[PDB]
């Protein structure tokens, strides 16, 4: 955090941070190209979405019913089917919710990553992320406390915003 | 008892303070290692 004054700057404050350049063109030579690219991303996600979950840290295991369906179109083992996909993928996984009320969101989008950037700001955590379909961007923002936008990354060592997607290892 | 009064220097060297403007705020900067980049434009369009 203190070392966010100065990893931000150098950066570049306010800006979109594009990152990998080939991060589509290995999804349809690495995944739609080879069987066995294809079904090693494929048995991964089906298993991960698999295994069931329990809540703890209420002092007793049981926002189960918002897992379970998330949305009118993909289903509960469809949501991590996508959202596991995409970090096997591209090394990043993103997590739109739309909040009416207050708190629960009513909905989670997998909001898919090589149509997604992050821009840094000026310190420490990044202050938006742009869906950039086409020309057209959104800039949502994370300067407040519900921070609508999850974003689970593998281990990147060298990069300070993406992760590193197992694919860009065997390309 | 000149040679015993020593003057005191600065904490740090200082200088001229020179502006920062540099048009890489609103300009497209990319991180390219490669010995260089290129960019694709359509400098005429299609016809209908």
């Amino acid at each position: 955090s203190v070392t966010g004054r100065i990893v931000a700057m150098a950066s570049g404050a306010g800006r979109p941070v594009w990152g990998p350049r080939d991060t589509v063109s290995l999804m349809r030579t690495g995944f739609a190209g080879n069987p066995v690219g294809f079904r090693s991303v494929k048995l991964i996600a089906e298993a991960t979405a698999a295994v069931p979950l329990i809540c703890q840290d209420a002092e007793r295991r049981y926002v189960l019913d918002l897992l379970r369906r998330p949305n009118a179109g993909q289903g509960r083992a469809e949501l991590f089917e996508a959202l596991i996909g995409q970090i096997l993928l591209s090394g990043n996984g993103y997590l739109e919710a739309v909040c009416p009320e207050p708190g629960v969101p009513r909905e989670l989008h997998v909001l898919r990553s090589d149509r997604m950037a992050v821009v840094p700001g000026a310190d420490g955590w990044p202050v938006g992320y742009d869906y950039t379909v086409g020309g057209r961007k959104h800039r949502f923002d994370m300067t407040g406390h519900p921070d609508p936008i999850c974003h689970i990354k593998s281990f990147h060592p060298t990069d300070d915003h993406y992760g590193l997607s197992p694919m860009q290892a065997a390309a | 008892g000149g040679y015993l009064v020593d003057p005191q220097t600065s904490e740090t060297i200082r200088g001229v303070l020179r502006s920062t403007a540099s048009l890489r705020q609103i300009a497209s900067v990319v991180n390219v290692e490669a010995t260089s980049f290129d960019v694709l434009v359509d400098k005429t369009d299609m016809g209908s």
